[PDB]
């Protein structure tokens, strides 16, 4: 059984945790970013007229 | 990003095998060494 | 100066001072870019003003995120195998 499972990494679980944790407030960054770009080409288009 | 959480989640199961099989190994080994030194006890009250 | 929209102003206007902890967590987008539309006596040369400092702002953040984005995966790239 040692022989079989030689090669495993380490440390994956707080990897895990912490990187979704972390992936998620990225992601709601780049939602919030989106739509800031769409209220920013409303307004220039807005001010245009 | 994604794809390298899906292989960690992976490796993930992959380390609670391990993780196991190597608690068995370890208890196995203090076990059979315990006998061990119940043989040497043993045997040193036999002299 | 004095105002609760100041930071746009600095930021069209000389942009340098701005840091990376005031355009963080200082502003709400979507509410400001609200407030332009309505605001009585809007000067049009301070509408595009007001309209670069916003952008730029938005800019700042996205590369901020660019660069976090980079980092983090930099980060997970680590393993550890014993052999």
């Amino acid at each position: 059984e040692l022989k079989k499972y030689s090669h495993v990494n380490k440390k994956a679980l707080d990897q895990f945790v912490n990187f979704s944790e972390q992936k998620e407030k990225l992601i709601k960054r780049q939602e919030e970013l989106d739509r800031g770009y769409k209220s920013i080409m409303e307004l220039m288009n807005v001010l245009e007229l | 990003i994604e794809e390298r959480l899906h292989t960690l989640e992976e490796e993930k199961e992959e380390l609670a095998q391990y993780q196991k099989w190597d608690k068995m190994r370890r208890a196995l080994e203090y076990t059979i060494y315990n006998q061990e030194l119940n043989e040497t006890r043993a045997k040193l009250d036999e002299l | 100066k004095r105002g609760p929209l100041a930071k746009i102003w600095l930021a069209a206007h000389w942009d340098k001072k701005l840091t990376k902890a005031h355009v963080f967590e200082c502003n709400l987008e979507s509410s400001v870019e609200s407030i332009i539309s309505p605001k009585v006596k809007m000067a049009l040369r301070t509408s595009g003003h007001l309209l670069l400092g916003v952008v730029r702002i938005y800019h700042r953040k996205a590369k901020y995120l660019l660069a976090d984005c980079n980092e983090a995966f930099i980060k997970i790239k680590m393993a550890f195998r014993p052999g």
